[PDB]
RNA sequence: AUGAGUAGCGAAAGAGGGGUGAGAAUCCCCUCCACCGAAUGCCUAAGGUUUCCUGAGGAAGGCUCGUCCGCUCAGGGUUAGUCGGGACCUAAGCCGAGGCCGAAAGGCGUAGGCGAUGGACAACAGGUUGAUAUUCCUGUACCACCUCCUCACCAUUUGAGCA
RNA sequence: GAGCUGUAAGCAAGCUUUGAUCCGGAGAUUUCCGAAUGGGGAAACCCACCACUCGUAAUGGAGUGGUAUCCAUAUCUGAAUUCAUAGGAUAUGAGAAGGCAGACCCGGGGAACUGAAACAUCUAAGUACCCGGAGGAAGAGAAAGCAAAUGCGAUUCCCUGAGUAGCGGCGAGCGAAACGGGAUCAGCCCAAACCAAGAGGCUUGCCUCUUGGGGUUGUAGGACACUCUGUACGGAGUUACAAAGGAACGAGGUAGAUGAAGAGGUCUGGAAAGGCCCGCCAUAGGAGGUAACAGCCCUGUAGUCAAAACUUCGUUCUCUCCUGAGUGGAUCCUGAGUACGGCGGAACACGUGAAAUUCCGUCGGAAUCCGGGAGGACCAUCUCCCAAGGCUAAAUACUCCCUAGUGACCGAUAGUGAACCAGUACCGUGAGGGAAAGGUGAAAAGCACCCCGGAAGGGGAGUGAAAGAGAUCCUGAAACCGUGUGCC
């Protein structure tokens, strides 16, 4: 239980994400109940690279007004990993 | 495919079977997030297959006691 | 009481007398789409195609109770009845001894 | 509906030249002029909750106008071993195993806990984006724990450690 | 048995006759909170210990199980003290405390406004409300009864008795019971008390221990004691009367199948189910749709049939369970809290009184069948009946639900507060209060194109039976606001 592919959900592709990716940093969306250590091990196992540091952050939901109804979107958790200088680059397509 | 599921032995029905489906789902979701997937029923059919495998394994385990 | 790909005959409406084949079925609303019947002149939306397009001539659905099939033998309007169970329940004609 | 195109439009200095636009007293740029300065400056509580950044908009809201906005529609944005709180401590008060009272419901209270507005406790200078920075980047540091494999002196009541 | 991927109408990407989507029976998975139970807490969150397991050397890293308090059952361990308190570890208890249907029923507390033309006694009323227990119903039960002869025979509910007898500042008012007619049926039964055997405690002795046995016990005659009886054949059918279980048939519930007969001709209409002229079906003219009003157009109706799997009753078989009668001389008669004395209550329809009857506190307090209680104070005769131990179906009450129906009930200011994303929006610190809002057309066939305009909005052209039908789009009144004009 706690397979590593359950921690990572999907990559993040913006201008900021590519700017960071220029410097061997990669941005992911992870499960809302996973701490930095499982993120580190999961990245190590899935891709086979060397990890140096991990930084994590929490996001709240947003209010939307489609039609005459109102609601809220779901929370998010974002992680930024930094590979070492010798490690290969992860082929994020 | 349920009969073919039963035919496999227990370790084969989890090892190298519920693992390949997991990794395939991972790659599929990555491709969709990037923006190039085309066919999109693959996600649903893969998830249904995984549920099938888990249910047959659990049925075996329950019947074992 | 009738399905896709059958020869029917319209018995009521502005198109009574005409006959054709079924092209689609809508079991949810009891509407059917007979070929060559109930033509409409749809004013197509602004362009949204290679030409502009604003005049078409397509078909419109008809309530299912306004059509009913043709007897294979005599060849006219005939009520329908099931249960021959020739290995499987199969529709039969009433004003004949025939099938479908 | 009448009162009636009447009362009001909520303390304060602007003028010109460009611009953009279907449209400008009211929006952008420039130059002069004016007001606060133990604040109308900066940083940051409680409380608020996306109001923050970029591109479009001209139905409703702005006591007028509007090409503009804390308004409407789409995308983005918040990085900590050292900062504040928890894997530390207790005050007033509160809860309370057994226990003592009381037609019932309940009231009080010992051992034991919870509870900051207080006590303990390791990091500083500079740079950078349209939106974060003792957190990101570059330099020099400190603190607790382990020996994965180590290294040098130095091993059993011939006592190291021990509150 | 042919299409399908919910509202939801775009849009891609897919699946199914190798039978999808869909309907019913049985299974599996089931994040976090909540009685919430490892500890804490501002419900939706933090922090642990012990066993294994993953990963490096550890940490915090990660996964799967266990760990609340109280009550019963065994154990070993026993302070002050040579014993009992207290302490551990067991399997617990599929704990049950927790919830609800704003209904029905048992018990404990228990108002006031109001009426009496004012007001204490009375009434409101053992009502409202609070607390504790339940069950599918609860409660009540087999005479120490009614009553007055000819006597009847456990309880409960309806009709009548009857607004009668009775209580009452004799006011206002409150208000029975028995007899008679019905609904269901049960003479329903069980208890060690006198006795016996045995045991095994046990100073001789005892006194519990288990068995028999005994009470369908009152006309006071049963029982203990004393003469017969057949023990298989009857009762549970497990609903009181002991209690566990199986095996076959039948009828239902949860999904379905089949099911007669007009395109009749003709007229008007955008469209016939309508008009006129003709036919058929019926154990089927109950309903709802379809471009207008349908027994013969569609889904259906009357009749017949249906179940792998769970369930509800009924019958039978298996299967368990051992008795009832005649006779008199000591002993049990199961039941010591009865009944008093105040004193309060306390219920009785009855307000302490002429008053019987029932209960609760407090002082004293029985006899034994040649006895005891009652017949509305007592008082002698007569007549009925045996308290101080238990169990018991049916006939009655009430709907949170589910299934099928029906109304000289409503028709959008009505009917539920709510026909519409309603206990919502709003208001309040909180308990709490609480709205407004239905209709295009048969079918979107929802206005290509041209012109004015920044757009909004128009004028043409088209669809349609209708465009004065064009998005709060059926009909559309009045108040209110305007344009033109005949007479002043």
């Amino acid at each position: 239980m706690k397979d590593p592919r359950d921690v990572l959900k999907r990559p993040v592709i913006t201008e900021r994400s590519a700017d960071l990716m220029t410097e061997k940093k990669y941005t992911f969306e992870v499960d809302v109940r996973a701490n930095k250590t499982e993120v580190k091990d999961a990245v190590e196992s899935i891709f086979g690279v060397k990890v140096d540091k991990v930084n994590i952050m929490n996001y709240k939901g947003k209010s939307k007004r489609v039609g005459r109804y109102t609601g809220m979107t779901s929370r998010r958790r974002k992680a930024i990993v930094k590979l070492t200088a010798d490690s290969k680059e992860i082929e994020i397509f | 495919m349920k009969a073919n599921e039963i035919r496999d032995l227990t370790t084969a029905e989890i090892e190298q079977k519920v693992k390949s489906l997991k990794e395939e789902l991972f790659n599929l979701r990555f491709q969709l997030a990037t923006g190039q997937l085309e066919n999109t029923a693959r996600i649903r059919e893969v998830r249904k297959a995984i549920a099938r495998m888990k249910t047959v394994i659990r049925e075996r385990e329950i019947a074992a006691n | 009481h009738v399905k896709k790909g059958d020869k029917v005959m319209v018995i009521s409406g502005k198109d009574k007398g005409k006959q054709g084949t079924i092209l689609a079925a809508f079991p949810k609303k009891d509407r059917v789409l007979v070929e060559g019947v109930n033509m409409v002149k749809k004013h197509s939306k602004p362009t949204q195609a290679n030409p502009q397009g604003g005049i078409s001539n397509q078909e419109a659905p008809i309530h299912v109770s306004n059509v009913m099939p043709l007897d294979p033998k005599t060849g006219e309007v005939t009520r329908v009845g099931y249960k021959v169970e020739d290995g499987k329940k199969v529709r039969v004609a009433k004003k004949s001894g025939q099938v479908l």
